[PDB]
């Protein structure tokens, strides 16, 4: 049967417009979407129908076969509330966390008909010399909040079984995805994990992440045999910024240092009062400010630093100058010429974390021109969810501060 | 004879109502002649006679045209409008002869009054009611309702479209190797076809259309190519532009000059060598828009040299999915930049080009990127895929620019081709302090109320300056401090400052800025051989 979904107070549908498409976007879409209106999911719709929300396609890997993607972000927030399942604090301690796409078991229930005209989409066509193809959903359509909650009965239903076998491991649901984690080793953890995609393939259905290596690392300082002016000017500013967090952070001492017009490549001799203030520095830095803790009420922020030569940096707060988790992407093989993927895919690897610790996706702050992103992200996207975001411009000392963040002495040596 | 097409439901806009207005009134004569063409149409099927069960009204009003001088009629349906729902915005991204793959054949039909074809909502038709007055307001005027898709009304396009696009999905799935192409009450079905098999095929689609209602067309109304579609001709070879003529004149208001600054500016995209700078320079403090503005000689000079660039012949190629699309660009001046997308040497699809945009602060290859991306996104919609690109910028200057900006940016697929001037980096701050040059302690201070500042600096090696500025502001004294010790010092030199705009310009290291006085540091950065700019916290 059908549950009666409806819009929060006061608004309307989405009317978004459709971006561009590629000609092998079209294609797959109009392949995937005549299947999917013979198979009654979809219905093609009328100019009556004000509507829209962009579609996209996307790589499932390991194949050919392009999947679709439908940018629900606008229809969600309109979307009134069912006040999912309550976060397990737990899955953040699994050695190993595995995702799967169980999105496809909603095209078997039914869509309340009053919403459908809200699903609206378009499937343009190259040039414009064919109007587009415009469909609404018949069923729960992936990429929409309120499929996961219409399906939650259906989805422990099914669960419990499995959860009963092996309650080591934990299992948790967002959106279209399900991440499970167990304490297992590798292969006894995987070939538990297969056992349940057979167990949710009898049904219609079918990422290795491992949270408690996700180290909170803090700022080491140079450390120099001689210091130049110009070292201590550049060490200088990015502790009189660092005061902002820690309050006990000083630079007066050093300051004297630079009491003069000397030459930036001059020697000074550090006054064991400059000293004492720099180890104090390095105790403070030691250890992540006191009293910060994650409001459930407050929306969660993801700001991002391009660092150079395929490095990165961002750290995930609520409030200024208050962390919940800092951290550094070094590009992965293969995207070595393009700052879009490197920052999509560090965009898919946060907010996958975001999803792991506290159980919703951050609003991100991107150091790229709207443009540059709007016209590419799409290429190397890869999640079902897609996060909010705003473009921004980097301030030269919050980036500068942060490539301070120590790294390892060798790295996680995998023999 | 109207057609068995299922209706559209249409509504009003939330809980409003429908239009109330009043019959304008008329004479006798423009009232006979609207009671003729409603007897008409109340039999065509159109509109049908209603009477005192409707409350609305929309006023009808008489014209004659030009094509029979005959009384015409027009119905002001701007009321209803404001008022009937909105739709699924109807086609407003059209195609571009670019993009068009070349046919055989093209033929046009029309579909012309199809938008009466279309049945209306019978649900809203009371909406569309209308009234013929009468001799002076005498006794109730003649009242009447459509009863098809009204000509005027805001839904008709949209679902006159929508309906076409029905009716013409049979045809369409029975031979995919016809292209047809609605626009207005055009259909431009083109193909590959022997010009009798399709010549053929579109008797069979003329036909179709039949049995749906639509009454074929009289070949006194035909259309021919070439074919206009704003500003190019489409010829079944290729296409051309259309021409494009400046009127000589003894004798140019502003309006005139801004009309023709238009006119020329859209060439600009089509023609190499189109100039308005000494055009424009003729708008300088006008007072009214049919002021009288003298043309200088030189204004004179580039009209001319404009009148003989547009009577060149510059034609185009049509696209071909089984060839190279490719992209090359020009900086055509700083800030200003040329490009022309072909897939054969010399035979373009499309060129233009990007307007000096100008901004706060960047460099080239950001600049250079931005146009990359507007081709790009142009690219996708036009063809669906993105042309290789050939860049007068070697790729050393990219890696080396890019790898190190704090922007997340990109370029597609790009390969460099050497057609001078090539893009590149006019200065790169150093890395790390300069051993040996010499350090300019640099400052300024400025009253932001009085506006009375200084600037000045002082080196490790004893020079030193200061200088007084009236009507400066903070930052300017801020920078002017910089300015001073670039044009003081030598080649090398290291300077130090508490500006944090100077922080900014570390990271950016922008070569164009919307600021004079940061464009002369920018000239003076340039000219050394090695700047060390180092920032430290002020106070
Ligand atoms: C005679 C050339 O006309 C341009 N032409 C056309 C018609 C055409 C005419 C006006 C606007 C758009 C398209 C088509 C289609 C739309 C039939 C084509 O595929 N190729 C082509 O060269």
């Amino acid at each position: 049967e059908t549950v009666p979904v409806k819009l929060k107070p006061g608004m309307d549908g989405p009317k978004v417009k459709q971006w561009p498409l590629t000609e092998e976007k079209i294609k797959a879409l109009v392949e995937i979407c005549t299947e999917m209106e013979k198979e009654g999911k979809i219905s093609k719709i009328g100019p009556e129908n004000p509507y829209n929300t962009p579609v996209f396609a996307i790589k499932k890997k390991d194949s050919t076969k392009w999947r679709k993607l439908v940018d629900f972000r606008e229809l969600n927030k309109r979307t009134q509330d069912f006040w999912g399942i309550p976060h397990p604090a737990g899955l953040k301690k699994k050695k190993s966390v595995t995702v799967l796409d169980v999105g496809d078991a909603y095209f078997s229930v039914p869509l309340d008909e009053d919403f459908r005209k809200y699903t609206a989409f378009t499937i343009p066509s190259i040039n414009n010399e064919t109007p587009g193809i415009r469909y609404q959903y018949n069923v729960l359509p992936q990429g929409w909040k309120g499929s996961p909650a219409i399906f939650q009965s259906s989805m422990t239903k099914i669960l419990e079984p499995f959860r009963k076998q092996n309650p080591d491991i934990v299992i948790y649901q967002y959106m279209d995805d399900l991440y499970v984690g167990s304490d297992l080793e590798i292969g006894q953890h995987r070939t538990k994990i297969e056992e349940l995609r057979q167990h949710l393939l009898r049904w219609g259905l079918t990422y290795e992440l491992h949270p408690d290596k996700w180290t909170v690392q803090p700022i080491v300082l140079p450390e120099k045999d001689s210091w130049t002016v110009n070292d201590i000017q550049k060490l200088v500013g990015k502790l009189n910024w660092a005061s902002q967090i820690y309050p006990g952070i000083k630079v007066r001492q050093l300051c004297k240092l630079l009491r003069g017009t000397k030459a930036l490549t001059e020697v000074i001799p550090l006054t064991e009062e400059a000293e004492l203030e720099l180890a104090e520095n390095r105790e403070i830095l030691k250890e992540p400010v006191h009293g910060v803790y994650y409001d459930p009420s407050k929306d969660l922020i993801a700001e991002i630093q391009k660092q150079g030569q395929g490095q990165w940096t961002y750290q995930i707060y609520q409030e200024p100058f208050k962390n919940l988790k800092t951290g550094k992407y070094a590009r992965m093989r293969g995207a070595h010429t393009n700052d879009v993927k490197q920052l999509t895919e560090a965009v898919q690897k946060i907010t996958t974390e975001s999803i792991v610790i506290w159980g919703k996706t951050p609003k991100f702050k991107l150091p790229i021109q709207k443009e540059t992103w709007e016209t590419w992200w799409t290429e190397y996207w890869q999640a079902t969810w897609i996060p909010e975001w705003e473009f921004v411009n980097t301030p030269p000392l919050v980036k500068l501060w942060y490539q301070l963040e120590k790294e390892p002495i060798v790295g996680a040596e995998t023999f | 004879p109207i057609s068995p097409i299922e209706t559209v439901p249409v509504k009003l806009k939330p809980g409003m109502d429908g239009p109330k207005v009043k019959q304008w009134p008329l004479t006798e004569e423009k009232i006979k002649a609207l009671v003729e063409i409603c007897t008409e149409m109340e039999k065509e099927g159109k509109i049908s006679k209603i009477g005192p069960e409707n409350p609305y009204n929309t006023p009808v009003f008489a014209i004659k045209k030009k094509d029979s001088t005959k009384w015409r009629k027009l119905v002001d349906f701007r009321e209803l409008n404001k008022r009937t729902q909105d739709f699924w915005e109807v086609q407003l991204g059209i195609p571009h002869p670019a993009g068009l793959k070349k046919k055989k054949s093209v033929t046009v039909l029309d579909v012309g009054d199809a938008y009466f074809s279309v049945p209306l909502d019978e649900d809203f038709r009371k909406y569309t009611a209308f009234t013929i007055p009468s001799i002076n307001n005498e006794t109730p005027g003649i009242r009447y309702q459509y009863n098809v898709l009204p000509q005027g009304w805001k839904g008709s396009p949209a679902i006159f479209q929508s309906s076409m696009t029905k009716i013409l999905e049979p045809f369409r799935k029975q031979n995919p190797d016809i292209v047809i192409y609605q626009y207005m009450d055009d259909l431009y079905v083109g193909s590959d076809l022997e010009i009798g098999q399709h010549r053929t095929k579109i008797e069979e689609l003329r036909q179709h259309l039949l049995r749906w209602g639509l009454t074929t067309p009289d070949k006194k109304h035909q259309k021919e190519p070439p074919f206009l579609w704003m500003g190019y001709e489409l010829h079944p070879d290729k296409w051309t532009v259309q021409p494009i003529v400046l009127p000589e004149k003894d004798s140019w208001t502003v309006n005139d000059i801004q009309k023709l600054v238009g006119k020329l500016n859209w060439a600009s995209q089509i023609y190499p060598g189109i100039k308005v700078r000494q055009l424009c320079k003729l708008l300088r403090g006008t007072k009214a828009l049919t002021e009288v503005i003298p043309l200088t000689e030189e204004a004179e000079l580039e009209l001319a040299e404009n009148r003989e660039i547009l009577k060149e012949p510059v034609h185009g190629v049509y696209y071909d999915p089984s060839k190279d699309l490719i992209a090359e660009i020009q900086k055509q001046g700083q800030g200003q930049w040329t490009y022309q997308i072909y897939q054969e040497p010399f035979k373009n699809l499309k060129t233009g080009k990007y307007a000096r945009m100008r901004g706060a602060h960047t460099n080239d290859v950001k600049q250079l990127t931005e146009a990359v991306q507007k081709i790009t996104t142009e690219s996708i919609v036009i063809w669906g895929k993105t042309p290789k690109f050939k860049l007068p910028i070697q790729k050393e200057t990219w890696e080396t620019w890019w790898t190190e900006y704090w922007q997340a940016t990109w370029i597609p697929e790009w390969e460099f081709v050497n057609t001078p001037p090539l893009v590149k980096l006019w200065y790169q701050l150093e890395k790390e302090p300069i051993v040996g040059a010499e350090t300019f302690y640099v400052d300024g201070a400025a009253n932001r109320e009085t506006k009375l500042g200084k600037a000045g600096y002082v080196t490790n090696r004893g020079r030193q300056k200061v200088v007084t500025l009236t009507d400066t502001t903070n930052q300017k004294t801020e920078l002017q401090a910089i300015y001073l010790a670039l044009q003081d010092s030598g080649l090398e030199v290291n300077i130090v400052t508490d500006s944090q705009y100077a922080l900014g310009i570390i990271q950016a290291q922008p070569d164009q800025s919307e600021s004079e006085l940061v464009n002369q540091i920018i000239e003076q950065l340039i000219k050394k051989e090695k700047v060390y700019l180092a920032w430290v916290p002020a106070h």
